[PDB]
């Protein structure tokens, strides 16, 4: 037996190390933790991706509860600090629904009115004034 | 309620209808697609006047390939390397 | 992965930044073989960068051995007590700087996991939410179907 | 609910929010007035849950348990 | 809601162009401004390599075009002077 | 805002008792308000395993 | 042109008029007025301010931290004026931007702390029936601030 | 058996009622195209996977300067559905070397070739 490998403890206490917390033979036996190892690291580089999303469809919850708290919608909300230019992202704004209200009450007291401007404007199409919210800022 | 063979091959199939999403999907698609029947209207040189307007662009382009091709041949091989690697015996006195 | 993993909230040590910025690492111990091979790029950064690293940053007390019991080695220890001990085994010089410009770099707390990318510790200033935040007060405090 | 007062500074780069803190008026407050099964049904319909919440988990779950687990804020 | 924004003139996706991407997002206290951002730098580079490639295929366009017109005109005096003599 | 932990916390997560009146009302409505109330998606609070849900009474 | 009212003439959501620019600048002025002396004289308690620094965008209140993924080319202890600001709230105001509130209105400075490795993160692929295994660990660069001051103008 | 499609001379003439519509003029027509190319490749056949590298669109939403002569005009007409053709307009000069560091593209198909970020 002219070379025969004396290193296997480390390699299968590589594996074993990252098994302990299992259930049933697959956190002691090799062939079994193995197979479930690996499996859970593939579930850990899965579960980046699948991180980012439930973020953000919590944030799209807790956004959505306030502002149906103060008379909006989530897509009126939305879509009107789009109208005027307020890049906040979910993460601030569902921060500011817990954190600090009355932020949150300006934020939503301003998308309904620019809403109301938006269509009171576009409702009497033809040349007038534009709305006091509906002014852009031009960038050059 | 069991579609006969598989759902969406064969000659009974599940049944797929359209959206509202899927007509404008594929309504704003054709007018993006009419737009650029549009733009493709209007060339600017005539098929006669191009012929030959960026020859000279083309042939240094390609003799930069040409001359990219050829200007392969083994690296150089010197000395430091050999005895940079004496250096792996190297010690304090 | 994260489950096996322990974690730990992000920290400062002592409030670290806010009245000035305190050099968390106080020692350092290169351990580095005179007749030795794995600790020929060791030795190459003692004569090389070690004075000119020690005269950089001062707060730091750095120890010159020779023979460790295995590997040489850099011991930093910092102002928490903590011990990172990391092996400088068959490294270049550029590799071996910039390690130890990386374990002055940082504090002693821990490389596991830290659950969030932000610590607050007065988070709230218009008042956290409760459920009566936003609704309207009644008249007499009634509630509903309540007669008088 | 929202009583704000909202702005635009002159140029119209901001929008200034002015939001005071109402308080609650005195007229709208009241004045302070001065076995195991049966277990887990009285404490259940105590605390308006399901009884499966109530009953014992095995050692082996209770092993699993971090008694030291990070705090914050 | 990027269908508004291209009605307006501003890009459909906000951290495409905008101040939010080619502002610099530090400077020091004292008011040194800051090394310029890997990013930007790779932006502006893409944004030379694009104008570069402007001017090269107007001045292949145009050139194209004025060669063109001598090649007609040699031809016309060559008529005119072939029907000399 | 100023208060202790302990109160901050009650206040914050502690259920509501919401009375919802049934008549002439299509149940899918009823149903519909009322399950958003129960799971807890009218809170900013709302997280999945907080168990935050409300209270509701439906006459 | 005048309808009766029955179910469908006026839709269900309620009237605004929108009021008329004259007297609306007016409570414009009156607001920022009011905003600003508020500012000039410290009725304010400590503010918060969302700042976009990296490629996101934090809510940053005085005396905190925050985590950032990359390394930012500063040395230990060095302050940074924040600039990016675009929401400054306090107790009974706030000053939102479009999108970005000015650099003379509002300065908030952090300093970098720590400069760390993050933990080894596990990259796995696997594909089935195919022999099909890689494995990588990636120990990603990551710099920790503290935010010091927001401070803020009263230049409205 | 499915081919590739000539496409009848009728469709690429356009009518007034497109150039008041869309905002081109017949008489002086724009120097070069800007091509995006909005839809993938994959499940198209392999002679528009051949054009779409010859054009350099392989990196989705990315612009692409094309000069208007007709042999371009051959190769984007059988791509035409999975690309997005606007003209480069110059509502200044062309960038001479002095600012042509300093430009921008902007979404109406324009370069404008002072880039401040600055309140106007």
């Amino acid at each position: 037996l002219r070379n025969r490998v004396t290193d296997r403890y480390f390699r299968i206490q590589e594996v074993l190390k990252h098994a302990r917390h299992f259930r049933g033979r697959k956190n002691r036996c090799y062939r079994l933790a193995v197979r479930t190892v690996i499996r859970a690291f593939v579930k850990c580089t899965k579960a980046r991706y699948l991180k980012k999303k439930n973020m953000r469809t919590l944030w799209i919850n807790r956004i959505t509860a306030a502002s149906q708290e103060h008379g909006l919608k989530y897509p009126a909300l939305i879509g009107n600090l789009v109208k005027c230019q307020v890049e906040l992202n979910r993460k601030v704004l569902a921060d500011l629904a817990i954190y600090e209200p009355k932020t949150f009450k300006s934020l939503a007291a301003l998308a309904s009115r620019r809403r109301h401007e938006g269509f009171a404007a576009a409702l009497g199409d033809g040349k007038e004034p534009e709305g006091i919210f509906s002014r852009v800022v031009q960038y050059h | 309620g069991r579609i006969p063979g598989r759902q969406w091959i064969g000659k009974h199939r599940r049944p797929r209808f359209v959206s509202l999403r899927a007509k404008q999907n594929m309504i704003r698609r054709l007018e993006i697609e009419a737009e650029n029947h549009y733009w493709l209207s209007m060339p600017y040189m005539t098929r006669e006047q191009e012929r030959g307007h960026a020859a000279v662009r083309r042939r240094e382009a390609f003799e930069a390939i040409k001359a990219a091709a050829t200007s392969k041949f083994p690296p150089h091989r010197f000395i430091a390397d050999q005895l940079d690697h004496l250096n792996v015996t190297k010690k304090w006195s | 992965t994260a489950r096996g993993t322990p974690s730990r909230f992000l920290a400062s040590v002592l409030h670290n930044g806010l009245g000035r910025y305190v050099q968390q690492l106080q020692r350092l111990s290169f351990s580095v073989s005179r007749d030795g091979a794995s600790s020929r790029g060791a030795r190459e950064f003692v004569e090389r960068e070690v004075i000119d690293f020690a005269r950089r940053n001062p707060g730091v007390v750095i120890y010159v051995n020779s023979r460790p019991c295995c590997v040489p080695r850099v011991v930093a220890e910092y102002l928490n007590g903590a011990v990172r001990e990391e092996s400088i085994h068959c490294k270049s010089v550029e590799e071996i700087s910039t390690l130890v410009q990386k374990l002055a770099d940082q504090s002693g707390l821990d490389v596991i996991r830290i659950r969030k990318p932000f610590h607050t510790d007065n988070p709230s200033i218009q008042g956290q939410w409760h459920p009566f935040t936003n609704k309207p007060t009644t008249f007499r405090g009634l509630r509903p179907r309540e007669v008088q | 609910n929202c009583n704000v007062e909202l702005a635009l500074t002159s140029d119209g780069r901001t929008i200034v929010c002015y939001h005071p803190s109402v308080d609650i008026p005195y007229e709208h407050t009241k004045p302070i007035p001065r076995e195991e099964g049966p277990m887990i049904e009285q404490l259940s319909k105590m605390f308006f849950t399901t009884k499966h919440r109530w009953y014992p988990h095995g050692r082996y779950h209770r092993c699993r348990k971090n008694l030291n687990p990070p705090k914050d804020r | 809601g990027g269908q508004w924004r291209l009605q307006q003139g501003l890009a459909a996706n906000p951290s495409g162009y905008g101040p939010l991407t080619e502002l610099p997002d530090w400077s020091y206290a004292d008011g040194r401004p800051a090394p310029p951002m890997k990013g930007q730098l790779r932006r502006k580079a893409e944004r030379e390599t694009f104008a570069r490639r402007v001017v090269l295929l107007s001045q292949e366009m145009d050139a194209g075009l004025q060669a063109w017109q001598l090649r007609q005109q040699k031809l016309q005096e060559e008529q005119r002077k072939q029907e000399n003599a | 805002s100023s208060f202790s932990r302990a109160p901050q916390q009650w206040a914050t997560f502690a259920r509501i008792w919401y009375l919802l009146d049934g008549k002439m009302q299509p149940p899918g409505k009823l149903a519909a308000m009322a399950s958003i109330r129960l799971q807890g998606l009218h809170k900013p609070v709302y997280h999945a395993l907080s168990d935050c849900g409300d209270h509701v009474v439906i006459m | 042109g005048y309808v009766p009212k029955t179910s469908l003439s006026s839709p269900p959501w309620p009237e605004v008029v929108l009021p008329d620019p004259v007297e609306e600048t007016r409570h414009h002025a009156e607001v920022v007025k009011k905003v600003n002396e508020m500012i000039v004289t410290g009725q304010y308690g400590r503010l918060f301010a969302v700042v976009h620094f990296a490629s996101r965008q934090w809510k940053v209140t005085s005396e905190d931290l925050i985590l950032i993924g990359n390394e930012l080319d500063l040395a230990c202890g060095e302050r940074i004026r924040l600039e990016k600001v675009l929401l400054v709230g306090a107790d009974n105001f706030t000053l939102l931007g479009k999108p970005l509130l000015g650099k003379d209105l509002v300065r908030v400075e952090a300093t970098v702390i720590e400069k760390t490795e993050s933990w080894p993160r596990i990259i796995m692929r696997f594909r089935k029936r195919k022999n099909f295994k890689k494995k990588r660990i990636v120990t990603t660069p990551q710099t920790v601030l503290r935010i010091n001051s927001i401070e803020i103008a009263p230049c409205l | 058996k499915f081919t590739r499609s000539r496409i009848p001379e009728k469709v690429f003439q356009a009518s007034p009622e497109d150039h008041e519509k869309y905002g081109g003029d017949p008489q002086n027509p724009h120097k070069l195209h800007i091509v995006t190319r909005i839809k993938s490749t994959r499940r198209r056949p392999y002679w528009e996977k051949d054009i779409i590298k010859m054009l350099g669109l392989e990196k989705a939403h990315t612009p692409q300067v094309h000069k208007n002569i007709p042999s371009v005009n051959a190769k984007l007409k059988v791509v035409k559905h999975l690309i997005r053709i606007k003209p480069l307009k110059l509502p200044q000069g062309l960038p001479a070397e002095e600012n042509m560091s300093n430009t921008c593209l902007k979404s109406t198909g324009e370069l404008v070739v002072q880039w401040h970020l600055k309140p106007v």
